[PDB]
């Protein structure tokens, strides 16, 4: 039975063609998720503190 | 036909004033080298002297006396020969490695 | 299911050369050029010019390129081979069956229309001292260029690789002329295997007809008796000790071949202990070392050599030389069973037969006696030729030894290994 | 080249004989 | 006539099977000598750690004194009848046969049924052999050929059978008793793991009937055990690296694990290798040599040789290359090398790959002349392949790879694998296995 | 001899996927590739999230600040 | 030929790139 990190090997990142291509769009959603989790802690973190949160407040 | 601009050019050159042949002046590349190291042990020691008395001419700013000038008639194209052989062997290598 | 085997064709043209082909009906082509070319056909100032000519075969000639014979053969899977013996030089092509013409070409355009160019020829003259270097690691193989070198005077005393100092003093023009001078008509046959008689016929018409001086023959083995000894300091002591025997033509030539299978001639059992060979029990019961002794027989057109190879210790050789020396003397006075010779010419009939048995082997011998006689013998009268030998031809040839001028030469830590006068 | 089993046979069966070609090895035949 | 022709024209090889075990195959010739002989799967892949070195002194002891022709009666009476007689052990395949006229093949079959079957195995010939053989591996030591193919095989295939040497090691030589011997014979030389092979002027009918009445006292099957079976042999890529400066020239072999005898890949591999070829510094081609690895190889003078090879066994192999070269070349030599395979898996042209084709169709009709090559061919096909294929068969084979064939095997073999390296004499350049497993794949 | 020289045992430091020396490591080997390529490419994606970031920061600066686009 | 595929996937990894961080 093929694996679970042999089917990305096999298929994904074998080439180094490939390889770049997987890391480019990787890096292209990491981006994306990585940032908007990290701001969420941080804004939970820091609740009711920043403008966004009182910015209805006064708008 | 037109051989006289072809003798009036070579004059106008102004290499023969050197006293070097044609052949003397062809840029080196990987085919004049290789055609100039199948060259026989007379005519490399040749070129050798009258590239290195025209550089030293080249150097005081000078040219030789009138008659020792190179002729257009008396021009050997002691180089051709052997560089046409080197270029046909290089194309059939190029054309044995197209298929 | 069994295939007919067919004849060997034979054809010689009105200009000399000799014509031999054999429908094998088989996958691969073999055929050979053999030329009455050498390190014989040399001489006091053109020496080693055969061996440059040899190593010399991918060289540009007329109608290829240095560049398109190399890859021309190599597109096809094919191989050009030269094998120089003394007298013979043997162009070979093997092949395809549908890529015969090609290598054909290639062939003789090696053979007949060689250019020699000096650059070409200038590149290639540091590849015979490899080349001999290479060989020379065999001892064997230096101890026969001495012996020869001390054996004969002029003609077979030429070495077969270069020698030192001719190392890069072989000219363009002296290749030109060599070829020139004995790549002819008389003196060359071309032999054929998986191919049609008629277009090995019409092609060797066609391309190989060219003529000058010379034509066939040839000059003196002029026979001597010499030793000479080169310290080595080596682990072993190679030497070898012989006396003119007869030439390859007669019925001698066979009595010698025969006294060589009823001597030590070479083992046929793997790891054996060399039973039935004379030469290493009558060794063997003298002295108890590492050694090996052989009976070593040369037979050339002209002429031949017959005696005995030793290989052993610094001091084991004195002793070994002698007792193998000694079993040949106690044979040459008379002390032969009628069942040694029985065994031998069986075990040489056998051993022919066996050399004959692949296609390369086969066209060597065809060649061989293309170029020897200018006709072919098959294997039936080759094992009559054998059998026919008597007795006495046998206690002849080696009588004619023991009494015959001696030619040595050793090669090893030789301090008590012997000169031939102390034999 | 140390025992006599493997020293058999390298004793000079026949004249040396050079071949020399463009795909195989160079060989000295006997 | 054409080539295509003739190979369908060839001789049928032909094969019959005693009731005992034993498999008896035949290729019959119009030429009047013939080769016949015993193939066993012997060898040191079916020896253990206690064992090793079995199948070689049985080889050694085998042509000594039989219990029916003791001493040297063996010997005296094969060379007297004007034939030969010959032995050897391959780590999977250990080998009898006779070269003889084929007039003589009922006694050559018989004296090769008396060697299988009844060895005598004297205690002081024993002790005689144990010396020649503690001289033979001084002798292979010195060999650097040798030594470093045995080292590539123990790096390989390293803590299975395949790592032992087909010899063994000095220590079982010093050791190894008379029950050792006879128990790995008792178990190993039977008929069912057994092959009769025969060709030359010979009738397939003769051979069965001598065969018959000689070889049908084998026995035919085990005591409900001992019958071992290979294990599959783990491949590990992995270095060995033997420094020794005082040596003159660096040998390097390196290789990827390799397909088994099944594999039809094994012909796309054979081509692939053809393309790389081989070069000896005798070779007369040298700059214009077709080969780009031989080619810059010669201009450049990187190595004194080098050899492309596919060592196959039951269910694996050694696919890579061995080359000799100076200690300076050993970096450059490696990074053509490599550079070869990496462009082969990638990019492969049609002409070269008809080349590589061709090279294969000439080396398989070159090798398969005279008897004992057919022989050998006969006796290791019917052990390995279980049948003997014919010239068409491979034939059609070849004919079927092209370009895209070789680029999906090679990439298949070659590309982004961990090689067994083995490295012996002044090999202090000798990349990295880091920088050999990175040149293992591309940049692409 | 040179055949007495058998490689030592790398049972220790081997992965467990090779463990077994009856077993064709073929099979394991395209996994234990993609596990420590996939290492490397987390890598690479980790760290080109990191450069962007920092790059685009200094071209950021190089660009028209607060006070130009205030006063704009 | 053999190129054109991956100068194809090279010229697509390029390609996002000029998006990855513009
Ligand atoms: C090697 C890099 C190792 C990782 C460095 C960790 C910081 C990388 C990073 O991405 O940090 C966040 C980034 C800004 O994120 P936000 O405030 O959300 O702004 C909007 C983002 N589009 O700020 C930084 O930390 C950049 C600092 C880079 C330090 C590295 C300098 C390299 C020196 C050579």
């Amino acid at each position: 039975a093929p694996t679970l990190t042999a089917r990305l090997y096999s298929l994904l990142f074998r080439r180094t063609s490939t390889f770049a291509l997987t890391i480019v769009v990787g890096a292209l959603f990491f981006e994306r998720a990585f940032d908007q989790g990290a701001d969420a802690i941080y804004e939970h973190i820091n609740e009711g503190k920043l403008w966004k949160h009182i910015k209805h407040k006064y708008e | 036909w037109l051989e006289g601009i072809r003798k009036w050019y070579y004059n106008a050159a102004g290499f023969n004033k050197l006293g070097l042949m044609r052949d003397d002046t062809i840029h080196e590349n990987d085919d004049v080298k290789e055609a100039i190291r199948r060259l026989p042990e007379n005519l490399y020691n040749d070129r050798v002297f009258r590239i290195k008395r025209a550089l030293d001419l080249s150097m005081r700013q000078q040219i030789l006396p009138k008659e020792q000038w190179t002729k257009y008639e008396e021009d050997k194209s002691y180089l051709e020969p052997y560089l046409k052989e080197v270029i046909r062997e290089r194309k059939e290598r190029e054309e044995w490695a197209k298929k | 299911v069994p295939p007919h085997p067919q004849d060997l064709e034979f054809t010689r043209l009105p200009n000399g050369l000799v014509i031999a082909s054999l429908e094998n009906y088989a996958p691969a082509s073999r055929i050979g050029l053999f030329i009455k070319a050498g390190s014989r056909y040399e001489n006091s100032n053109n020496l080693g010019t055969s061996h440059l000519l040899r190593l010399a075969s991918s060289l540009t000639t007329k109608g290829a390129s240095s560049f398109k014979i190399t890859r021309g053969i190599e597109a096809v899977g094919g191989k050009l081979s030269v094998t120089s013996t003394r007298e013979n030089m043997a162009y070979t092509v093997e092949c395809l069956r549908d890529d015969v013409d090609i290598l054909m070409e290639f062939l003789l355009n090696v053979t007949t229309a060689p250019e020699f160019r000096r650059w070409e020829v200038a590149a290639l003259q540091p590849q015979l001292r490899i080349d001999k270097a290479v060989a020379l690691q065999n001892p064997q193989a230096h101890v026969i260029e001495n012996l020869h070198a001390a054996a004969y005077r002029n003609a077979l005393a030429n070495s077969l690789y270069c020698p030192d100092y001719r190392i890069g003093k072989v000219t363009p023009v002296e290749l030109h002329d060599y070829v020139q001078n004995h790549f002819t008509s008389a003196r060359m046959a071309l032999i054929g295997l998986g191919v049609s008689h008629p277009v090995l016929k019409q092609v060797a018409e066609q391309f190989l007809n060219i003529r000058g001086g010379l034509g066939l023959s040839g000059a003196k083995a002029k026979y001597h008796g010499g030793e000479i000894r080169e310290q080595n300091g080596d682990s072993l002591v190679h030497a070898a000790l012989v006396a003119e025997s007869a030439a390859i033509g007669s019925a001698e030539a066979n009595a010698f071949s025969v006294l060589q299978h009823v001597l030590g001639a070479g083992p046929h059992v793997k790891r054996g202990s060399n039973a039935t060979s004379s030469l290493y029990q009558a060794v063997a019961k003298g002295v108890h070392q590492p050694f090996d002794v052989s009976a070593f027989n040369a037979s050339y057109s002209d002429s031949g050599l017959f005696g005995f190879y030793t290989i052993s210790q610094a001091a084991s050789a004195g002793d070994v030389i002698k007792a193998a020396y000694n079993q040949v003397k106690t044979i040459a006075q008379g002390n032969l069973s009628n069942p040694d010779v029985q065994a031998a010419k069986n075990k040489l009939k056998a051993g022919y037969l066996m050399s004959v048995e692949s296609s390369e082997g086969f066209l060597d011998e065809v060649g061989s006696q293309a170029l020897a006689a200018g006709s072919y013998t098959p294997p039936s009268t080759v094992l009559q030729q054998i059998d026919a030998v008597a007795d006495a031809d046998v206690i002849n040839a080696a009588k004619k030894f023991v009494s015959g001028r001696k030619s040595m030469a050793a090669s090893g830590n030789l301090g008590h290994t012997p000169f031939i006068d102390e034999l | 080249v140390l025992c006599r089993e493997s020293l058999r046979g390298q004793a000079a069966g026949r004249p040396l004989v050079a071949s020399v070609s463009l795909n195989v090895p160079a060989s000295v035949r006997y | 006539a054409t080539y295509a022709q003739a190979l369908q024209s060839v001789p049928e090889t032909q094969v019959s099977q005693l009731d005992n075990g034993l498999r008896v195959a035949s290729e019959q010739s119009s030429q009047p000598t013939c080769t016949v002989g015993v193939w066993i799967d012997a060898g040191s892949r079916y020896e253990s750690e206690k064992n090793n070195g079995a199948g070689y002194f049985v080889e050694h002891l085998a042509f000594k004194g039989t219990k029916n022709r003791p001493g040297n009666a063996l010997e005296k009476e094969v060379e007297s009848m004007g034939a030969h007689l010959n032995a050897y052990s391959t780590r999977e395949h250990t080998a009898y046969y006779i070269k003889a006229l084929s007039k003589d093949l009922p006694k050559a079959v018989e004296l090769l049924a008396d060697i299988v079957q009844n060895c005598s195995l004297e205690d002081s010939q024993i002790e005689k052999e144990r010396d020649v053989i503690l001289q033979e591996l001084q002798e292979n030591d010195t060999s650097m050929r040798d030594v470093v193919f045995n080292y590539l095989h123990a790096t390989a295939f390293q803590g299975t059978p395949l790592a032992q040497s087909v010899e063994g090691p000095s220590e079982n030589v010093r050791k190894l008793s008379r029950a050792d011997l006879t128990e790995y014979l008792s178990r190993h030389y039977k008929a069912p793991r057994m092959v009769l092979a025969a060709a030359g002027g010979l009738e397939h009918r003769q051979l069965l009937d001598l065969a018959q009445k000689h070889f049908s006292g084998l026995s035919g099957t085990y005591d409900e055990d001992a019958v071992p079976t290979l294990s599959p042999c783990r491949f590990t890529g992995s270095q060995i690296c033997h420094r020794e400066d005082g040596l003159p020239l660096a040998h390097v072999a390196i290789a990827v694990e390799g397909p088994g005898w099944a594999h039809p890949d094994n012909v796309a591999l054979q081509v692939a290798n053809a393309i790389i070829g081989h070069y000896d510094c005798t070779y007369g081609g040298g700059a214009h040599l077709s080969s780009p690895l031989a080619s810059i190889a010669a201009t450049n003078k990187l190595c004194q040789s080098f050899q492309t090879f596919n060592i196959c066994y039951a269910d694996t192999g050694l696919l890579g290359a061995h080359f000799v070269c100076d200690h300076m070349s050993i970096d450059d030599m490696m990074f053509v090398l490599q550079g070869q395979w990496m462009r082969l898996c990638t990019s492969a042209t049609e002409s070269e790959v008809l080349r590589g084709k061709n090279l294969l169709r000439n080396a398989l009709v070159s090798h398969l002349d005279g008897t004992t090559p057919v022989c050998e061919d006969i006796g290791r096909s019917l052990l390995t392949y279980g049948r003997r294929i014919p010239l068409a068969e491979w034939e059609s084979r070849i004919a079927e790879v092209d370009a895209r064939v070789v680029r999906e095997v090679c990439s298949k073999y070659f590309y982004d694998q961990c090689p067994a390296v083995a490295g012996f004499g002044p090999i202090e350049q000798l990349p990295d296995y880091n920088r050999i497993r990175s040149g293992m794949f591309w940049l692409r | 001899s040179h055949t007495d020289i058998k490689v030592p045992d790398f049972s220790d430091y081997r992965r467990p996927e090779v463990l077994d020396s009856t077993k064709s490591s073929k099979e394991s080997s395209e996994a234990r590739k993609g596990f420590s390529y996939l290492v490397t490419a987390t890598t690479t994606v980790g760290v080109a999230y990191a450069a962007k970031n920092v790059v685009s920061q200094f071209v950021s600066s190089m660009s028209a600040s607060a006070d130009v686009l205030a006063m704009s | 030929r053999n190129w054109v595929p991956t100068a194809q996937l090279w010229g697509a990894v390029g390609a996002v790139g000029l998006v990855s961080a513009t």
